[PDB]
This record gives structure tokens, C-alpha cells and sequence, in this order.
């Protein structure tokens, strides 16, 4: 990332942050990553739960590419099979724990940016997460915060995480949704959540409309 | 001893749902002082919606098993006393009812329900004759004090909890929370 976007990440946030800029060669950024993952789950198996925000797959991806020597067999945009294989892993390690502790892991992906390999490590990358969040261009471009998409917007195994009121009243709003579009949804959503002071008193608030 | 053993059970799984009662109530009394009080966390809270929802759903099907032993003591017990008095004198509402007897002794299948259906109005309008006199009775020799006890109309808050139906795909997904709940007590 850019030095001021992580130096402004040092004094935002009240837990530690670890970064590396573009500065730095590609082993650095490997390095680190691998480490804090490594300790990440050695503080894990001490039954501590650990949340990740991860910045990003594309660009860890890339330095692995980067350092990585070649296998012999490149696909298409200049990758080999091995330069993706530590990625997987290296996101496959969430998960709950049984006896204690919970690794939660939430990344983020470069989408569209005209890089040919970009939309390769996507598409390797698809499927293999519990629940994704989609972000488009036309909602932002009339400025619409968050720019997240509803629609594309969806999650595995719903029913064992929540209970089945606050579920079904999920659905409400899904089948609620579905009919108009993405943007029309964004400003009905944030105008008739914005004088609700919780999300709690919103439910009342809509389900008798 | 059909009997006796049938209502043995009634009286186990409404202990039973006495119980959940009381853990129901433990539940809200620790959500009310979580609440009230410094609720600072959420995790618990979330904990707490996911174990109040399957255990509304266990008081409602233990309401369930409740009121259909009840209702199968009931029968059970009518029925027994419907064979003992009509064997103790069946020739004397049989000669009562004669020709239709006959009509369904010594006939085809559906001469039979005929005469099923034409005793049903008889003993119906039997039942409008008398009742208008309303003479007040007491319950069966045998089974007096066990039916005073668990009572004809059972508990009131039996019924009301049985309000709420859920479908067999969401009383699947309770059993499974019922299930993981049991898993995580244990631990």
C-alpha cells in the first residue's frame, strides 16, 4: 500500500497493524506474510480467538509469483501452478476450533484492473471461502456509501451461525430486495435505516410497512 | 396395567417439561440482568438468542408430547370403561337398539356404515335429549383421583405454548440446534 494509507493505519486503529509498502522487494512482503500468519496460529492454538483483515490476495499472490521459482508449467498470465499453491494455504487456514478459539479471516481482491492475472487468481480463488462480499462501480460513481452489492452478496451455512427469527427476518429483506435494482435498494436501504437508531428497532420498524 | 404405565409417562414427560420450564426460566432471568445491567459484550448476547430459540422450540414440542399423552391416557381410559360397562350390560342397550344391530350383523359393507352412521345420529340425539338436565356426576370408580388430579382441560400455559407451529424443515434445524446445544452443555 501507499505510506500515507498505512501510516494513518498506525494511528486509527487500537490493535497492532503490521504492513510492508511497494517499497520493500517482494521477499519482504512474503516473509512478513508467512510470519504474522505463523503466529497468528500459534496464538490460535492458545484457544485465542484472532481476527485477520487481509490486503490483498492478488498482490500476496503476485510476490509469491515473484519469489517463487518457476515450475515448468505456466497458465495463462504468466503464472505457474506452484506460485498459487502457498496462497491457498495460506488462506485455507481459517477455521473454528473445537476445544477453544476461532481464526476468522476476511480478505479483500483486486477486481477489473486490467492485469490479465488478476481475474486468474479470482477465479482460483472462488469457492474456496466461506462467504463473499461483492462492491460495483456504478454505485460509487453517484457516490452511494458503502458501494457494497446485496444481491451478490451471500453466505454458506447461515442457519448453525444465527438463529431462525433473525434469519427469516434476513430473507424478509432479501425477497424485499431481489425485485429492483442494486443502486435503487442501496438509497431505499440507507434512507429508511438512517433515523432508525439499531438495526433491532429497524425490524419492528419495517415488518409493520 | 396398560393404563396405569400410560399415565406413569404422562407424568414423566410433563416433569420433563416442567424442568425446561425451569431452565426457560433461568433464561430469561439471566438475559433480563444481562441486559439491564452492563451487556457491554455481544458474543454472549448472540450465544444467548441461539440458546432461547431452541429452547422455545423444546418447550413447545415437549408442550406437544404433553397434550397428546394426555389425550392418549384419555381415550385409553374411555374406551376401557366404554368395554367394561357395555359388557357389564350389553343386552340391554342391545335390545334397545335392535333392528339396526341386525341391520349391520347380517348385511353388505355399505348396509353397514348405514347403520353406523344411523346409530351416530341415534346416540346423538340421545346425548340432546338428556343433557339439557346438566345433573352433576363424578369421574370412574377406578380412575376417580388420577383423572381429578391430572384434570380433563389441562394447563392453561400447555395450550397457549402450543400456539406457535413451526415447519418440518425449521423442527429439523431446532433438533439440530437442540442437538449442538446438548454437545456444548456436555463440554
Amino acid at each position: 500500500e501507499r505510506p500515507e494509507e498505512v501510516t494513518e493505519m498506525q494511528r486509527l486503529v487500537k490493535g497492532e497493524v503490521v504492513a510492508s509498502t511497494f517499497d520493500e522487494p517482494a521477499s519482504r512482503h512474503v516473509q512478513v506474510a508467512e510470519m504474522v500468519i505463523e503466529k497468528a496460529k500459534r496464538l490460535v492454538e492458545h484457544k485465542k480467538d484472532v481476527i485477520i483483515l487481509l490486503d490483498s490476495i492478488t498482490r500476496l499472490a503476485r510476490a509469491y509469483n515473484t519469489v517463487v521459482p518457476a515450475s515448468g508449467k505456466v497458465l495463462t498470465g504468466g503464472v505457474d501452478a506452484n506460485a498459487l499453491h502457498r496462497p491457498k494455504r495460506f488462506f485455507g487456514a481459517a477455521r473454528n476450533v473445537e476445544e477453544g478459539g476461532s481464526l476468522t479471516i476476511i480478505a479483500t481482491a483486486l477486481i477489473d484492473t486490467g492485469s490479465k492475472m488478476d481475474e486468474v487468481i479470482y477465479e482460483e480463488f472462488k469457492g474456496t471461502g466461506n462467504m463473499e462480499l461483492h462492491l460495483s462501480r456504478k454505485i460509487a460513481e453517484k457516490r452511494v456509501f458503502p458501494a457494497i452489492d446485496y444481491n451478490r452478496s451471500g453466505t454458506r451455512k447461515e442457519e448453525l451461525l444465527t438463529t431462525q427469527e433473525e434469519l427469516q427476518k434476513m430473507w424478509i429483506l432479501r425477497k424485499i430486495i431481489h425485485p429492483m435494482g442494486e443502486i435503487d435498494a442501496m438509497e431505499f436501504l440507507i434512507n429508511k435505516l438512517a433515523m432508525t437508531k439499531t438495526n433491532d428497532d429497524f425490524f419492528e420498524m419495517m415488518k409493520r410497512s | 396395567t396398560a393404563l396405569q404405565q400410560a399415565f406413569d409417562t404422562c407424568q414423566n414427560n410433563k416433569a420433563a417439561w416442567l424442568q425446561r420450564k425451569n431452565e426457560l426460566a433461568a433464561a430469561e432471568q439471566e438475559y433480563l440482568r444481562l441486559l439491564s445491567g452492563e451487556g457491554r459484550n455481544v458474543s454472549r448476547l448472540d450465544e444467548l438468542r441461539n440458546i432461547i430459540e431452541v429452547r422455545k422450540w423444546q418447550v413447545n414440542q415437549a408442550a406437544g408430547r404433553y397434550i397428546r399423552s394426555h389425550e392418549a391416557v384419555q381415550h385409553i381410559s374411555i374406551r376401557d370403561r366404554l368395554n367394561d360397562f357395555m359388557q357389564q350390560h350389553g343386552t340391554a342397550l342391545a335390545a334397545a337398539l335392535a333392528p339396526e344391530l341386525m341391520g349391520y350383523s347380517e348385511l353388505t359393507a355399505i348396509a353397514r356404515n348405514c347403520a353406523i352412521q344411523r346409530a351416530t345420529d341415534a346416540l346423538r340425539e340421545a346425548l340432546l335429549s338428556w343433557l339439557a338436565k346438566g345433573e352433576k356426576i363424578n369421574y370412574s370408580a377406578q380412575d376417580s383421583d388420577i383423572l381429578t388430579t391430572i384434570g380433563f382441560r389441562p394447563d392453561v400455559a400447555s395450550v397457549d405454548d402450543s400456539r406457535e407451529k413451526f415447519t418440518p424443515a425449521q423442527n429439523m434445524i431446532f433438533s439440530r440446534k437442540s442437538a449442538q446445544l446438548a454437545s456444548r452443555q456436555s463440554v
